[PDB]
């Protein structure tokens, strides 16, 4: 099980802990900017 | 020696059984999951149980009765604790298993979604040449066919 | 009697993970994701053609 | 609506809900802006034949 | 010798990588032994405390 | 694994021009041009016959 | 979008990866403008055999 795994995993690179640093922090600024305009909107 | 073409649609439905294969596969392992964590539940009530007859027993100052009660109490109680360990154990194994099943789940439907796409324009583009041999547009008299050599003759 | 069935609990799960695993590379061979061109199949052999 | 009544914590999860549903929605999107031209193509070649 | 040479290599190649897979695999494994005697080494200091 | 599909890249292109190449004095072989009368075959023989 | 907002540091690390797409980019460009002319005289030879 193990060899075939990191088998697969060879053949095709897994996203590096940069490109998911940058998702999550472009993904929060958008959480923030929705829920900022939705609070603002109301009012 | 077979076409490339032709190896789409088999592949396809190999996997396709193979989809519903692991899927049968993994709700059997939910369900003895399910049971182990009976079995442990039952143990730990009789435990319990054996407890409870020992607190009865202490009662009326008969100690005797309370303490071999009580050693009879840990058999059940190291069970529990090995079955809650197993149990806590292979919860984020089966978690695992079934998050890996949506992707591939997702995934093949995503492929399914372009076989088609691909397999009509290389029909388009086989059936192009097809009918460009017979009668030859002439644009160079390099060759043609059918149209001539029945015109030589 | 006791320790057979306790294997007997763990026969399963072990299938499972390993067809998971199997299915994996089985349509990842298949249309290759491409993020290297190292090599794909099945979608550049009919491209190519 | 859950941001009515000032119960900001519901409003944030549903937004942080809404995120996939967004992304997936972008990536059929594409797709599609993408398949298109080729039937077009393809359609121009079955008249021509 | 060009397409001969170069089916060579194409065959060498995927063997390097299963190689580099199962020389992965056993890494990990050893990893797990030793964080098992750890545990274990822990586990007789907790009795000696 | 980069520099292999770098040189398959290029075989194919040596292959043609190899090829165009050769087919070049293929049929500059038989009925030559006369540019010069040094030799000419097929076209002189059968002429002399 | 990251040197918005006034996260130079992300910036310069994004940055950073842009060269070596940059690098491979202009390495395709440039083989890619060897062999158009290659393929073009092959071609003219075609025409005259």
């Amino acid at each position: 099980i193990l060899e075939l795994e990191a088998e697969r995993e060879l053949l095709n690179p897994p996203p590096s802990p940069l490109d998911k640093k940058f998702e999550q922090w472009e993904e929060q600024q958008a959480v923030e900017a929705t829920l900022a305009a939705m609070k603002a909107r109301r009012s | 020696q077979e076409a490339p073409e032709d190896l789409l649609e088999r592949l396809l439905g190999e996997m396709e059984l193979e989809l519903i294969e692991l899927r049968r596969a993994l709700a059997q392992t939910i369900a003895t999951f399910k049971s182990t964590e009976r079995q442990r539940d039952a143990q730990q009530l009789i435990a319990q149980r054996w407890y409870e007859k020992a607190q009865a027993a202490l009662d009326r100052g008969n100690e005797q009765l309370a303490r071999e009660a009580l050693g009879q109490r840990q058999s059940y109680q190291s069970h529990t604790e090995a079955l809650g360990k197993s149990l806590g154990e292979q919860r984020a194994l089966v978690e695992q298993v079934r998050g890996q099943l949506q992707k591939l789940e997702r995934k093949y439907l995503e492929l399914k979604s372009q076989k088609n796409l691909y397999l009509a324009r290389l029909k388009s583009a086989i059936a192009a040449q097809k009918i460009e041999e017979i009668a030859g547009n002439l644009d160079n008299a390099s060759a043609s066919s059918l149209f001539e050599r029945i015109e030589t003759k």
